[PDB]
């Protein structure tokens, strides 16, 4: 497949996102136990609440679709369906909603993905969240002082920056230490405080944010100047023109 | 025949039944099985005799918490339902041995009811089926028990409900497919004012089947709205034919592919493998490092696209055994698609479009609610034509059991009653037939 | 010279605009705020009072741990906070929709044939201006036939009235000129001459029933009010039966025959009569806004002005309280009417289309739409990007499409001349911004931006429709923030650029051309400002009645 | 035969026409011209090509007064009526040999169109006709001369007006009998939703043919909505046939004996003479110098009593020569045969009661307007269950020139257009000798 066109590091990093085959760069380590702290659902050791049965004690209709499609396993479990939000700043955070939708539905199974303006959210099978939480988190889709995990009050992708390069965050989830020059998370994605914070590494530097970003703009890679990317928009303008006329 | 496309048609388990079969045997305005269907929808009335039991038991009539007190009436219905069917038959019937149908069902809790089609031939719409039932059995009830002049109102009342003062049978003890005709968005729309729920309850929660009937209730709601006239039938045909009757196999195919390990992506790609390998596109042009893809047929181009739609939402919401994610399935499968070939998505950009509103309105404050409860005419997804709904369908057929507002909370008469006509339950299998039937017709 | 929302950015923050960093959460939270103080202190009133806890800062989360931003009202030197420009805190948005909902324009040309042919009764301008002296005392509520009635006190009802116009103007000047709008004095001579071959020699009642009725009441009631005491002013002046055959024929000419409503009826999901919002076309509320008449050698400004007539209307108070309500859609509008940010981009598109192509001089095709709008839309993107305080300004992204989107489709318009071909300018705008910044609105933002494209130029039944008789009602766009105000914008739009003297509707256009209205139609800005400043008089209060 | 009862049919002259024929061969259920009358009305449109030319020409497109500058077309749409109407034909039609009807008249300045009985098969309503209808011109004028993608939105404001803003097809160039679902004072009420006046102009002002067709459409919709079921099923044909099909020659021979000197009074006083002879009432009890009347039939006196009301009207309102009269004579008529008899009035005091509404919304200034703009949907005269409506037709007929909102103001379109279809301009012809023909498979 070839995902997205253009020729700058941006529609690049697009194609990269999508594509299931391109190995994302693992920047930290997060136990699965904070993981769980972060997502804010459950508490590590509790059990997996469940919304219906397994699957295996409904004895559901004879459907050639069903026995075709495997579930997931949180599906088989029964399990609830939870979520994972993220915001991402417009000052060259890695990824970006629209990349973000367009990923996950290329790499994950059994996902409900949306997209806005200032969050990005999933909602899957608790257990398979877990799962998928931990590889948003680790590697390059985030950035602990550009993007930032947030259930509610989203506020921040088209704000300035703090004095340390933070985005904005009404709850302060996020906290740059300036003694050590990493980020702890404080509080879950709800705003909840956490028992013992989660560290969560150091902010990659500007030149990084650059050469990674999935953002056009004028002080890094201008979107008019990819022009095949802005050809095939045009096309598509066109023909969605010209279809529903005749 | 008008068009020169040939389909092989298949079975809900992926068998071959009839090879090369004319487009227009598929067509609403020529296959007899879609007929009945429509007019089976039509004229098929649900009546709740347990119901009515103890709404005047209670005088609870009239809506929602709604009680006369000093109106009780203590009548033994269910206990005589033979004995009211049977009356109330003789008046909805035309003639003897006419098509009339009273079935009771539960041990005289409910009764199916077909009205005459004759009634319906010097009709100008649809609701004589729910009024003529209606007042059928409340003459019978009367007279079964000598209900006085002065009860005989509560026995309307519990029937009915409050109309007329309200619009709507509200409070009613009877159920349709269809709604009232004021509650039509627009001119046509009749038989895309079917909640989706409704659609799945009919068929029992096969995803085959539930896609075939929304795919057909929609895609005939299109001729008589005017859509798929001139330019533009051919392509609802098509439409009809790859997206919800699996024509040539291509839904079943892409399912079995990606069912085990697949996402959208992966659906992706496999349909526009099997589109330039079928000719159906082709390459037009090179980027750098992209292929810019064109095609010389359009219609069927979004045919191929929409049957890849179809499989996406089989594939991801099956994954999840979950219906949410057919809102993000429908709008990323023809976001993906459009950027992965330069062409345009399904229903050129409308099923895009519709899921976008339709994932706003279903994971916010302002309005809508579950998928289940979604249908051609309520304005959130009114916008494609006929492309978008019936994956609501199949997504709702494969939720196992994630919904508050599932078809067993919105539509448990409708799944009991109309569950029982073949051609509801199972009408993929009788418009094949049907189509095979007039293959020479045509 | 500097972009027009410099001056704005640099009273809201103590920055340069261009500067990428500042500081949060050390401004107190509410306390940085005067209204936000005055709000406080009203809940521990109200609170106290009616023993029920209300207005509380510290429920939900706190409030102002970035700046407080107050906000330029375009075209103005008036600077408030956005509270103020909430349509419940603001009596000026209030009665623009009160005297659009109260107004119905009914015509006296079959009245007229009624008496000549089936009473044999002469009509004269003396009978007309004698029948326009019995309305004025009726219509507010007044009696003219019978014994013993009780009637609306005058001083509540002091801003219903009947007008007349006319193309005719030997007519006009026969009529007392108390009743008449006069299309000379009120139009610059080309806009009138236009506007009087429309009329002709027909003559036309605009109807206002008072704002109490209507708060009272609803926008259905208004042609039902009209027609009854046009009926009674009817019999007294022209000296029927009270109450014969010939009375139905007045009943049904005024009711049905010759009425215009501002607003159509509403299909049952969202169930509302007549002269409601969403029955507004988009082509009527360009014509009701009456910058057309005053700043017509200003084509941005005519249509930027309609785009905020249209952006409170249908955003704030149809789209944030008929249909939904609550805290409501203030900020998603007034992106569309402050700080001068539209009217950059869109004074920058109309130079860049008169300098290569001359107003209203491009092909009407899609070559001159995929120039126009692709450059328009780099622009306002690109301000964003080069001043941090602007996108800071214009935080939700819904709102930076809207306002981008409409400079780039008004632009189109003012090219082509065409408001069809501005529609799909609009729609490109959409999927551009959607793939340079990787997101566009909220959720549901661009339900119709996808279907857009396809339904610009689609002649299906309830698909295909020029865009000045689209609406609210239009399926795609009924549901919507950050649409429907800009879209009637793009309608106004070739129409001011052509010079032409309205977009949709003359009847409409005259009938709003009144001084005795309450709100001045002609500078829609300047009043929502002077509301904000709690310096607006509405009509409809009850003083009179009530307690000191 | 489900009713013994037998009637003599006869012809708009008093010519006699077949003996004995049963009551049934009469009904909207078994009656052949009736289905033809009903299933004709919902596909028949009128297409005024004229005024679309006159729309583009101008731009004045959305309703009234509305016009857009600088988008005006010219196109010689009428010169070239013959090709677009055989373009269009093309796209309505479902085949070759199929009951499509398109014919130019007024030498192409209008069109009639009767849309294929095969699409209202798998239709829910009737909305299809109109819509089939317009799309399929607008798709032939914009093929005709290639007008473009950018100008073509304009041939659809012309044709359909300001649909889908509006509700309604508001400006719209095209016009049928039956107006949108949506406003329908309840479900069922579609074919009361029909002007007066467009029934006097399809008829061309023939009384009896008028009236006929009045009470074909008023009692025919009493089927759909559910009244003339089970126990009330007699009472609405005996009324079909007494009062709006002339049966036993009963409204004639009253206007015969009263036309030259009659009043509402000798009407009532001839029609109780007839009914005692032929035993419909009996004197039941004599009070001082007073008879009080029984019956043992009350769906017989009220068949009776309602072609003396037919009749009454006739001879008062044709004594004006004007119309307004009608709904005086609906209300006393009733008011005085009760009080001459003791028996109840037409409808049960229905018809008065609605003449009551009818005289007061037909002279004052609260609403309503002139018989001719009168409907069974209308608020105003709904309450009747097709006994008062076919009187108000019959009166209309008659007028010789009194009303403003004549059916040459209202309805001119529906003149030309569709009096040129032989059945609904002669209904009483079609329908009569159906009845005879199948007199004996009841
Ligand atoms: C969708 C529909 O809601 P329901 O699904 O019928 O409950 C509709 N609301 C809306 O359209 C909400 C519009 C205003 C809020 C969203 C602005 S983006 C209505 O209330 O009639
Ligand atoms: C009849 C109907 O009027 P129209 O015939 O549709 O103009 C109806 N008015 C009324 O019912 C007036 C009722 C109030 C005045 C009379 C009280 S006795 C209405 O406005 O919808
Ligand atoms: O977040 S949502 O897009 O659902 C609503 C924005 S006001
Ligand atoms: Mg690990
Ligand atoms: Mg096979
Ligand atoms: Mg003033
Ligand atoms: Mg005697």
């Amino acid at each position: 497949a070839q995902y997205y066109p253009g020729t700058t590091k941006v529609a690049q990093n697009r194609r990269n996102f999508c594509n299931p085959e391109y190995e994302l760069e693992k920047l930290r380590e997060i136990s699965d136990e904070d993981v769980v702290k972060i997502l804010g659902h459950r508490a590590p050791g509790e059990e997996y609440p469940s919304v219906h049965p397994p699957l295996e004690e409904m004895d559901e209709p004879e459907d050639a679709i069903r026995e075709m499609v495997e579930p997931i396993d949180g599906a088989k479990a029964g399990d609830r369906v939870r979520y994972i939000q993220f915001t991402d700043s417009m000052y060259f955070a890695p990824a970006q909603p629209y990349v973000r939708s367009r990923a996950y539905l290329c790499r994950y199974r059994g996902a409900d993905a949306g997209t806005l303006s200032g969050r990005q959210i999933i909602e899957t099978r608790e257990r398979d969240l877990e799962k998928i939480s931990k590889e948003l988190l680790e590697t390059e889709f985030f950035d602990p002082a550009r993007s930032g995990v947030r259930g509610k009050s989203v506020h921040g992708h088209s704000l300035r920056l703090d004095e340390d390069g933070m985005m904005f965050d009404m709850l302060r989830r996020q906290i740059y230490n300036k003694d050590t020059g990493r980020v702890e998370m404080v509080k879950n994605q709800i705003g909840d405080e956490l028992d013992e914070p989660v560290d969560l590494g150091e902010p990659l530097d500007e030149e990084t944010l650059m050469e990674k970003t999935t953002i056009y703009r004028v002080d890094g890679e201008a979107y008019r100047d990819d022009v095949e990317a802005v050809e095939i928009m045009q096309r598509i303008h066109v023909l969605r023109s010209q279809g529903g006329f005749n | 025949a008008k068009f020169e496309d040939k389909v092989d048609l298949y079975d809900d388990r992926g068998n071959l039944v009839e090879e090369q079969v004319p487009l227009e045997a598929l067509s609403p305005l020529r296959n007899p099985a879609i007929k009945s269907i429509v007019q089976g929808i039509k004229r098929t009335v649900a009546v709740n005799l347990e119901g009515i039991e103890n709404a005047l038991k209670t005088a609870k009539v009239g809506g929602p918490a709604c009680k006369i007190m000093g109106r009780e009436l203590d009548l033994d219905i269910v206990g005589n339902a033979e004995s009211i069917a049977a009356a109330a038959k003789e008046m909805i019937q035309v003639t003897e041995d006419d098509d009339t149908n009273v079935e009771l069902l539960g041990g005289g809790k409910r009764a199916l009811v077909q009205v005459p089609s004759a009634r319906f031939d010097v009709a100008a719409e649809y609701s004589a089926a729910p009024l003529v039932t209606a007042t059928a059995f409340v003459q019978a009830i009367i007279n079964e028990f000598d209900v006085s002049m002065y009860d005989a109102n509560m026995v309307k009342a519990a029937v009915l409900g409050r109309y007329p003062q309200s619009v709507e049978y509200m409070g009613a003890n009877i159920a349709t497919m269809l709604d009232i005709p004021q509650k039509l968005e627009g001119p046509g729309y009749a038989l895309r004012n079917i909640m989706v729920n409704h659609v799945v309850a009919a068929t029992l929660k096969n995803t085959l089947q539930a896609a075939a009937l929304s795919t057909i209730l929609e895609q005939t709601a299109m001729f008589e709205m005017g859509d798929a006239v001139g330019a533009f039938e051919r392509m609802h045909l098509l439409g009809l034919a790859y997206q919800g009757m699996n024509a040539d196999n291509l839904v079943f195919d892409l399912v079995k592919a990606n069912g085990k390990e697949g996402t959208v992506g992966s659906v992706i790609a496999d349909l526009v493998e099997r589109a330039l390998e079928d000719g159906v596109i082709k390459v037009e042009k090179e980027l750098t490092d992209y292929k810019v893809y064109g095609t010389d047929d359009l219609a069927m181009w979004n045919a191929y696209a929409a049957a890849g739609l179809m499989a996406a939402t089989m594939v991801n919401q099956g994954a999840a055994r979950a219906a949410q994610g057919v809102s993000s399935t429908l709008l990323y499968y023809n976001d993906l698609i459009e950027f992965e070939t330069g062409l345009p998505s399904v229903d050129f950009g409308k099923v895009e479009g519709t899921a976008v509103g339709f994932s706003f309105f279903s994971h916010s404050i302002y309005g809508g609610g579950g998928p289940g409860i979604f249908n051609g005419n309520h304005i959130v997804t009114r916008h494609s034509k006929g492309f978008a709904i019936p994956c609501v369908a199949a997504a709702m057929a494969l939720d196992a059991g994630t919904q508050m507002f599932s078809p067993e909370a919105t539509s448990g008469l409708i799944k009991e009653v109309f569950s029982q006509v073949d051609e509801f339950r199972e009408p993929l299998k009788y418009v094949v037939e049907a189509a095979a039937e007039i293959k020479n017709e045509i | 010279a500097d972009k027009l929302f410099i001056n704005a950015l640099k009273k809201k923050f103590e920055e340069s605009p261009e500067e990428k960093k500042t500081t949060f959460y050390t401004l107190g939270g509410w306390k940085q705020s005067e209204r936000k103080t005055e709000f406080v202190n009203a809940g521990k009133e109200v609170a106290a009072k009616r023993g029920i806890p209300q207005y509380n800062p510290d429920i939900g989360t706190p409030l102002g741990q970035r700046v407080l931003m107050p906000y330029q009202v375009s075209t103005t030197d008036t600077y408030v906070e956005g509270d103020d420009l909430h349509f419940v805190n603001n009596a000026a948005m209030q009665q623009m929709w009160d005297d659009i909902r109260r107004t119905v324009i009914v015509g006296l040309n079959h009245a007229h044939a009624v008496i000549e042919k089936r009473l044999g009764k002469e009509v004269t301008p003396e009978t007309i201006t004698h029948y326009l002296e019995t309305v004025n005392h009726a219509m507010p509520g007044a009696a003219v036939v019978q014994e013993h009635m009780v009637e609306t006190h005058p001083a509540l009802v002091a801003d219903s009235y009947v007008k007349v116009f006319t193309g005719n103007d030997e007519i006009a000047d026969e009529i007392d000129p108390a009743f008449v709008i006069d299309i000379n004095k009120q139009f610059p001579e080309d806009q009138a001459e236009t506007l009087k071959a429309e009329v002709g020699d027909g003559i036309w009642q605009v109807v206002r029933i008072p704002t109490i009725v209507s708060r009272t009441c609803d926008g259905a009631t208004t042609s039902r009010w009209s027609a009854m005491q046009i009926g009674m002013s009817m019999i007294s002046a022209y000296k029927q039966a009270a109450g014969e055959a010939a009375t139905g024929d007045f009943a049904y000419a005024a009711k049905h025959a010759e009425v215009i409503h501002m607003g159509t009826y509403l299909p049952v999901r969202r169930a509302r009569g007549e002269n409601e919002p969403g029955g507004v076309p988009f082509g009527y509320l360009a014509d009701i806004c009456q910058s057309s008449r005053v700043n017509y050698e200003d084509p941005v400004r005519v249509s930027l002005d309609v785009v905020a007539t249209g952006a409170m209307l249908y955003d704030q108070i149809w789209l944030g309280s008929y249909m939904s309500g609550g805290v409501g859609f203030t900020q998603y509008a007034t992106a569309a009417y402050t700080d001068n940010i539209l009217d950059d981009f869109t004074y920058f598109g109309k130079e860049y289309v008169e300098d290569k192509y001359g107003l209203c001089e491009a092909p009407n095709n899609m070559d001159t739409v995929l120039d126009v709008a692709t450059e328009v839309t780099f622009y306002g993107l690109e301000q964003y990007e080069e001043y941090p305080a602007l996108l800071e300004d214009q935080f939700g992204g819904s709102q930076r499409a809207a306002v981008v989107a409409a400079a780039a489709g008004c632009s189109t318009a003012f090219a082509t001349g065409n408001a069809q071909t501005g529609l799909s300018g609009w729609y490109l705008s959409m999927y551009l911004h959607k793939e340079q910044h990787s997101r566009l609105g909220f959720y549901g933002y661009d339900l119709q931006d996808q279907c857009g494209a396809s339904n610009v130029f689609s002649i299906r039944g309830d698909e295909g429709l020029p865009l000045e008789l689209r609406g609210p009602n239009y399926p795609n766009y009924a549901m919507n923030v950050g649409h429907q105000g800009e879209y009637a914008g793009i309608s106004q739009a070739p129409h001011a650029a052509r010079g032409d003297a309205f977009v949709f509707n003359p009847l409409v256009k005259i009938a709003f051309a009144d001084d005795n209205l309450v709100f001045d139609f002609t500078n829609v800005r300047g009043e929502f400002a002077k509301g904000a400043l709690r310096e607006f008089e509405p009509a409809g209060e009850r003083a009179l009645i009530t307690p000191a």
